[PDB]
RNA sequence: CAAGGAACUCUGCAAAUUAACCCCGUAAGUUAGCGAGAAGGGGUGCUUAUGUAAAAGUAAGCCGCAGUGAAGAACGAGGGG
RNA sequence: AGCGAAAUUCCUAGUCGGGUAAAUUCCGUCCCGCUUGAAUGGUGUAACCAUCUCUUGACUGUCUCGGCUAUAGACUCGGUG
RNA sequence: ACCUCGAUGUCGACUCAUCUCAUCCUCGAGCUGAAGCAGGUUCGAAGGGUUCGGCUGUUCGCCGAUUAAAGAGAUACGUGAGUUGGGUUCAAACCGUCGUGAGACAGGUUGGUCCCUAUCUAUUGUGCCCGUAGGAAGAUUGAAGAGUGUUGCUUCUAGUACGAGAGGACCGAAGCGAGGACACCUCUUAUGCUCCAGUUGUAGCGCCAGCUGCACCGCUGGGUAGUAACGUGUCUAUUAGAUAAACGCUGAAAGCAUCUAAGUGUGAAACUAUCUCAAAGAUUAAUCUUCCCAUUUCGCAAGAAAGUAAGAGCCGUCAAAGACGAUGACGUUGAUAGGUUACAGGUGUAAGCAUAGUGAUAUGUUGAGCUGAGUAAUACUAAUUGCUCGAGGACU
């Protein structure tokens, strides 16, 4: 006759990782993904930063951003989204939990970085 | 349309606000409109809470809403209330006010209903 | 048909993964365990149906005509009654199971009431055309523009009755059929399915058979993702 | 957008029909008379267990 | 937006710069071309020493969308700008250098040449 | 207000865009008076030194996605009468 | 003389050409040219025009495609009316 | 030559369009000088749809590219108490012509002013009163109504049959679908005006620090919930009957035969059902059960005092609904709203301290701090220690 609505996360709880190191958007990682020609799955590595972290709870879906051939991908990719491995290559400097300026800020730098 | 009163900008019902809780610990009864009891009653619970706090951050942040009046300084009114009111009701899960409707104003019905506080 | 119909009330909307890789939005409804007020066939009493009690209260907590013949059916209280059409499997004074009206990946139905919003603007719920905004607006520049019909005596004159003008729009009467079953939980009596739901966390569920594709089952799984750490 | 012909004087008494004021309802005061308006405070200057102004 | 001279960049070795939407040859109301659509187009700018010419009518692929769409699998795809590419009607490409990489939402549909050439699939 | 960017309209009508400063840079016709603010681009914050009398002005460092961060300040080119 | 399909020309979408997927818009060609035409001034000229005016870089929520917020109204309550 | 000048608003464009078929297509069918396909003709046929732009005031018209076609007509070439005044028909100014001049041009040219506070009805929603023959409750029902009665492409069938070669099927199945109808803010986008962070200066807060007001919400960057789209998700078949055209069998007249006169089937997107929404004032106010009462006694047992005991209403906590009304939950027996606690999301290392530098500054404290609306408990505050009506079965 009550209900919880926190047994929401109760039945959410079958869908996760429990890999991915904490990461607030900047820090650099190189997300290997799955795809297959029709089969002999293939890694398609896509190596950025978290743009905008949106969503809530199972919705966190985050932007991840890489250039390719002067192409800017930018893909909103999920934490537990199979296929989706992500692995942190280093960690820079959190201003803000948000960007909205790495379209304004070009390559050929060597982004901060923690010591 | 072209200039008139500004009427109910959030800007001027955050300063009206102000004005009453202001007004509430300088005398400690507030006569206005029901409507804006029971939203000052929200903020005055949570300035309650942070007084219970008594923090010199707390005053820093209590500092920012108060006004001056004549006989109420700022400096002597948030003192005293830290001092002796601030733990006085700290035994209470909220509802540390109480809005009482009285009769409305002479004129032109505006309903008077006297907010005070309460354990 | 032989309809299976339950109670249930959405208790949030998200997303979920799957196997096969694709993403699949969840509408979470649980659905209340149902004990069964009785049976109506159109041979007796001339309307085939089932009788569904749920919200179940105490003894203070209805009007005694209903809780006077509720009790007198021998059932505890319950604060709504509500008959299902051309259903009579489930007979009185019996539990009702989600696992036994439907299976897994079978599509169904669900009528419901939308979420109350009051009056919207004809260009809403109609879906007409704005006027202008540059080249000179004016002061009505939101309408649907004419409402004649013909000028001079005895071409239009007036407007009929049943005419589409805007009113209460929202809080009405929903269906939308073929919406994938995704989740069964018995130990919870709750249903994850997919799409968008009308109305807020509170409004009516009620599941029944969708009469685009009855008996049309697919197969889906869920994702349980196995990347150790 | 402007009338044709005057109201007539009974239309305009059955249109008014309807119309009526708002319904009061009516409670007593704890510890005084004057009964007064339902979650409204009477003229004793008291509410109900309760004397925290004048009456003047 | 697709719509009536929706400016684009190009991806392939032709020598044009800028082209409009002038048709969406299809179904009717359709107002979008979505990834891997052939769309009738007018050219704006082209040089001659380029393999291609200006104001003739041709058919045209757009290959990224600045807005970006839903996929299948629930990853939203999306670009920074709007571009496109010229095709002789065929699933080979005019531009035999094809610049930048392909999603892969349009081989199901042909276009096997546009991505053998393309310099990676993704 | 993302996104196409004049397709809407008889026609870019309205709005939009530019805006203070200095640093460069500026064409044709021409009566040498004009064009011209042509057009086309950069940037200004704080601390230290140099700075002249205040200055401007420069260098070093430090940061912001951004530095007349509030304000008020220039859209332009070609065609015809 | 000169001008010109000149806003002056019904035929005009004049014949041709340019900008023109598209362009009775615009500008170049010829002069029987209803009703061109040299102090009704004509032909051009240098600048300028809150002048007409063709095309355009940005430019925009005009349109695409309508929408979010806010007050003041509208509406409720009260007084006047 | 008239109903209509004590006036009788007409062009376009927009918005909304609805109605009809001599129907453009989607559909069915016959014939063909219809191999197939492409088709054409004709018959039925309104269920639905039938483009975007440029120039031209433009309904007229021209051009280009498309889909199945980019149908027509009517509504004062529908409609300005709905919008503009592009245009038509304003003075005015100008070119050319005419008139001596006033001025005119069924010539061009430049711009050329659309008021209306809804009384009634017609209508869309929302309410109140009464009633349906005791009250009330639902569960209904469905008479009457409506929405819905759109469609294309690719592949397999199949280069198969056919045809000769070439050319190339009729149907069905799978996927993709375009459009619009409905719902949503979980994926994406904007807003998010008492959220956060940072920043500019002025006025200040006695100063450093830190805090506030103002300044396009000060600006900038976001953003909780929420709002909505530019976003997601279902939808176009189908069933039963009778079908139009049309295809039929048998069969009489006209001993044979002949879709019709008898008997008698098949067959279109047309019609009525299945799909969906509401629906007994439907005075035809329909059904069912339910709970309460039928309360000795005094004129009809006439209110005679006990006027439901079912409860409802007033009022309030309110949003669940939401201009108000009203709907709905809840009234101390309660979590009904608020507050408190803690959590989630957002937001982003709070203040202050140590550190080195003269100072801007940077390392740790610190993912700390804050939070309109999100989440679970809390009777802490406010729904009063409140009020009124409410059946005797009206009449056999």
């Amino acid at each position: 006759k009550i209900n919880k609505q926190a047994l929401i996360d109760l039945v959410e709880q079958k869908q996760l990782k429990a890999y991915v190191p904490e990461f607030s958007a900047g820090d650099e990682v190189n997300v290997a993904i799955k795809l297959k020609e029709k089969e002999k799955v293939r890694i398609q590595n896509f190596t950025g930063t978290v743009l905008r972290r949106r969503g809530k709870g199972i919705s966190e879906t985050f932007i991840v951003r890489k250039t390719t051939d002067g192409i800017p991908i930018e893909k909103n990719f999920q934490i537990h989204n199979p296929n989706i491995s992500i692995e942190l290559k280093r960690r820079g400097k959190v201003r803000r939990a948000y960007i909205s300026y790495m379209r304004e800020r070009s390559g050929k730098a060597a982004k901060i970085k923690e010591r | 349309s072209y200039i008139n009163k500004p009427g109910k900008t959030s800007a001027w019902r955050v300063m009206t606000v102000r004005q009453q809780v202001s007004a509430v610990l300088a005398y400690g009864k507030i006569e206005t409109t029901l409507k804006k009891a029971k939203n000052t009653q929200k903020r005055l619970d949570k300035l309650i809470t942070l007084a219970k706090v008594d923090n010199f951050n707390n005053r820093r942040q209590v500092k920012k809403w108060l006004l001056n009046t004549n006989l109420f300084d700022v400096d002597q009114l948030m003192d005293h209330l830290f001092s002796k009111v601030a733990p006085k009701y700290e035994k209470t899960p909220g509802g540390y006010s109480r809005v009482l409707k009285l009769g409305p104003r002479r004129g032109d019905a505006t309903e008077m209903a006297i907010l005070q506080l309460t354990d | 048909m032989e309809i299976r119909g339950i109670f249930g009330v959405k208790v949030g909307m998200s997303q979920v993964f799957t196997t096969n890789n694709e993403r699949l939005p969840i509408t979470v409804i649980y659905c209340e365990p149902n004990q069964v007020a009785g049976v109506k066939t159109e041979a007796k009493d001339k309307y085939s149906a089932t009788l569904l009690s749920f919200d179940t209260v105490e003894n203070k907590k209805l009007n005694k005509p209903q809780q006077g013949f509720f009790e007198k059916n021998n059932l505890k209280p319950t604060k709504h009654l509500q008959e299902i059409r051309n259903m009579t499997g489930f007979e009185m004074g019996q539990q009702i199971t989600p696992q036994n009206l439907f299976q897994v990946g079978e599509y169904v139905d669900v009528s419901a009431i939308s979420k109350g919003r009051g009056f919207t603007g004809a260009i809403k719920r109609w879906n007409f055309k704005i006027g202008p905004l540059g080249h000179g607006a004016g002061y009505p520049h939101r309408f649907q523009g004419s409402v004649q019909a013909g000028r001079g005596g005895a071409s239009a004159q007036r407007v009929f009755k049943g005419k589409k003008m805007s009113g209460h729009y929202g809080h009405e009467k929903v269906t939308v059929q073929n919406l994938r079953i995704v989740g069964f939980d018995e130990a919870n009596m709750l249903v994850l399915v997919s799409g968008a739901i009308a109305g807020p966390e509170g409004g009516v569920v009620l599941i029944r058979t969708a009469k685009k594709k009855p008996g049309v089952v697919k197969p889906i799984e869920l994702a349980v993702q196995t990347e150790k750490a | 957008a402007v009338q044709q012909r005057r109201s007539s004087k009974h239309r305009r008494d059955k249109r008014r029909s309807h119309d009526a004021l708002t319904a009061q309802a009516l409670s007593v005061c704890q510890k005084c008379g004057k009964k007064k308006l339902f979650h409204r405070v009477c003229s004793c200057g008291m509410y109900g267990d309760l004397r925290v102004k004048k009456a003047y | 937006m697709v719509s009536f001279m929706t400016r684009l960049n190009v991806a392939d070795n032709t020598g044009a710069k800028q082209v409009g939407i002038i048709k969406v040859l299809g179904s009717t109301r359709k107002r979008y071309a979505f990834l891997g659509d052939v769309v009738v187009v007018s050219v704006k700018d082209a040089i001659p020493s380029g393999m291609v010419k200006k104001g003739q009518v041709l058919r045209a692929v757009i290959v990224r969308t600045k807005k970006g769409q839903q996929r299948k699998d629930g990853t939203h795809l999306k670009f920074d700008d709007n571009a496109c590419v010229l095709i002789k009607e065929d699933k080979s490409p005019r531009g035999t250098r094809i610049f930048g990489p392909v999603a892969r939402e349009l081989r199901e549909r042909g276009y096997n040449k546009i991505l053998s050439l393309a310099v990676e699939v993704v």
